């Protein structure tokens, strides 16, 4: 699916999920023994980084609004990080357009 | 893709079609802000159907 | 201030907390289903806190609900896994004897052995996977002319 | 997981449940529950030994229900070493279990016109048999006994005679026990299943460790024209909503661009004139509306980490 797959989180191996029902849409890490769990709310999200095709490293960044927070994700499969990717631009960018409309209102 | 819509538009969607104000009375105050929720539609394929 | 142990204010009183809370099949059968990996549960620590576990744990192997893994010294459980799959027994020996005599041909030739006897082959032989002026005039615009060969 | 992966996975759940013993099934279902297993993280989830993972794995390839996969691995702070991967490839194993099932049930039911033949015949001693047109050539002078050519020795009848009926049964139990196979493979023929890939498989691992030492990743060599065998297989939408005031902000926008379009294409000042005698060219209501509102309300009163990136 495009929700889900395997991701690398602090060195941390683990599944990495799009939670789109629960408003606003937020992406959870989940280790794979469970002991650790990361959460970020979309909405702080200013940019949305990924390597190059170009590279061997298959890395993923959202770098938050404001030292702003950065969280990093690390990928097994280009196919998994294109299907997260394009998932979460749709989010970005949406979420952008509502604050730029606040802002503007 | 830019696409404009009015005021006048969005009462005239909703008398023409009653499951758009249906989807719409139930959601702008309660989960997410009426600029997600017509972004929302049109990418949907309910705006399709 | 320990973890392994359980406080009951009701009546003020110190328990011991097993690992997996297990004591009826059931709880079993649901916690092996909840596991996220394949890493099996072992029964060491299943049979700390549970009087009986070889007798529940056997009864499971005969109706095929777990896959268990024994001991060669005695038949022992040890590590235990949810048995996704069917009937752990279902095949008379007289067969499995018979599917560990056939040998399979070289692979690149079994797809054409499997369509001459009408069975439809799912596979095909690697063999057919196909891998797939001069002297310029002006220049002192160095920078500039953009290479629009096509339209 | 599209519908036809579950019934290939059931397919291969069936035979390794049935067909192999009991810790093959615990191989083959981690890999299952998994993709690419590394053989390390194999040995940590089943927390068996080398020497007993040994022949569970080499059984399993044999039979081509497990693919291997062997890839230099390079370590920021370790020796470079080589993973060997294990994962299922689908129209490999499939074909695999089609054979075998012929096969058996072609070798019982040879075994049966066989074992309905005339029975032959076999020397005490030699051990050797004859059958019944060979026998036929060695009888005694008498016509009485069938000897033997080594031995000189009367021949023994055989034995088979008798089993006409339980290879029949044989063969009755077999495709009543093998039933789900010849169903599943019925299904598999209609769908076509895509061949697996190491790099195929990764997209669906569920990682089996928190900081498993093997890199799941396959980042193949630049330019390699080094072929081995076995290893290859066949927008945004924004809206805006507009407002009265921003509708004629939008008109005054269009009138611009209008008024723009016409000066590129009006012609010039000296075109428009004839220039003979010119030089050369050359270097308060507020209150009311108050008074008004206040009467009105007493009427109504009344009347009630630096690496490349780019930006996506
Ligand atoms: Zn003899």
């Amino acid at each position: 699916m495009s929700h889900s797959g395997a991701a690398i989180f602090e060195k941390v191996s683990g599944i990495i999920a799009i939670n789109e029902d629960v408003s606003p849409a937020e992406l959870t890490w989940r280790s794979t023994d469970g002991d650790k769990v990361h959460t970020v709310v979309l909405s702080t999200i200013d940019k949305l980084q990924a390597t190059p095709a170009s590279s061997e490293k298959m890395m993923l960044r959202l770098i938050g609004k404001v030292k702003p927070q950065r969280h990093m994700f690390s990928f097994n499969n280009r196919t998994v990080m294109d299907n997260i990717k394009m998932t979460l631009q749709q989010i970005i960018s949406r979420y952008k357009d509502a604050d730029i409309y606040e802002e503007k209102r | 893709v830019n696409v404009n819509l009015s005021r006048e538009k969005i009462l005239n969607i909703f008398e023409n079609y009653p499951i758009v104000k249906k989807a719409y009375t139930d959601n702008v105050p309660k989960n997410f802000k009426e600029p997600e929720f017509w972004a929302r539609f049109f990418s949907s394929k309910l705006f399709r159907k | 201030k320990l973890d392994r142990i359980e406080f009951d204010p009701k009546k003020g009183t110190f328990k011991y907390l097993s690992t997996y809370d297990v004591h009826s099949p059931s709880e079993l059968l649901k916690l092996l289903r909840s596991q996220v990996t394949f890493k099996g549960i072992s029964c060491k620590d299943l049979k700390d806190g549970w009087p009986q576990c070889d007798e529940t744990i056997n009864q499971l192997e005969e109706d095929s609900k777990i896959l268990v893994l024994r001991t060669k010294k005695d038949k022992t459980p040890r590590y235990v896994w949810y048995n996704s799959g069917g009937n752990l027994k279902c095949i008379d020996e007289e067969f499995v004897k018979m599917w560990e005599n056939v040998q399979l041909p070289q692979f690149a030739e079994l797809p054409r052995k499997l369509q001459d006897l009408g069975l439809k082959p799912a596979s095909v032989d690697p063999a057919t996977i196909k891998r797939q002026k001069g002297k310029i005039t002006n220049t002192h615009m160095t920078g500039i002319l953009k290479d629009y060969s096509h339209r | 997981d599209r519908p036809i992966d579950d019934i290939v996975k059931n397919l291969l759940k069936f035979v390794v449940r049935g067909f192999y013993g009991g810790s093959f099934v615990l191989v083959l279902d981690a890999i299952l529950f998994h993709s690419v297993l590394a053989e390390d993280d194999l040995k940590q989830l089943l927390s068996i030994n080398k020497t007993e993972l040994g022949p569970l794995i080499a059984r399993l390839r044999s039979d081509r229900l497990i693919s291997i996969h062997k890839q230099r691995e390079y370590p920021p702070n370790s020796k470079s070493v080589e993973r060997v991967y294990y994962y299922v490839k689908y129209p490999h194993a499939i074909d695999a279990i089609k054979w075998k099932v012929h096969q058996v049930v072609q070798r019982l039911k040879d075994d049966l016109d066989k074992n309905s033949e005339p029975n032959g015949y076999m020397c005490p001693i030699c051990l050797t048999k004859y059958t019944q047109l060979e026998a036929v050539q060695l009888l005694n002078f008498d016509r009485t006994e069938f000897l033997c050519s080594l031995c000189d020795e009367p021949l023994v009848e055989d034995d088979s005679g008798k089993k006409n009926k339980e290879k029949q049964d044989k063969l009755n139990r077999l495709m009543d026990q093998i039933q789900p196979i010849i169903d599943s493979l019925k299904k598999i023929d209609d769908s076509r299943i895509e061949e697996n890939t190491f790099e195929i498989a990764l997209a669906r691992l569920i990682p089996p460790q928190n900081q498993s030492h093997a890199a799941y990743t396959y980042n193949p060599k630049k330019g390699s024209t080094m072929f081995r065998p076995g290893d290859s297989a066949p927008a945004t939408l924004h809206i805006n909503i507009t407002t009265a005031s921003d509708e004629v902000a939008q008109r005054e926008l269009q009138e611009r661009q209008a008024e723009e379009k016409r000066k590129q294409n009006a012609v010039p000042e000296w075109h428009k004139q004839s220039t003979i005698g010119k030089t050369a060219l050359g270097r308060e209501e507020r209150e009311n509306e108050k008074t008004l509102n206040d009467y009105y309300a007493a009427l109504a009163k009344k009347q009630a980490l630096e690496d490349e990136f780019e930006d996506v």
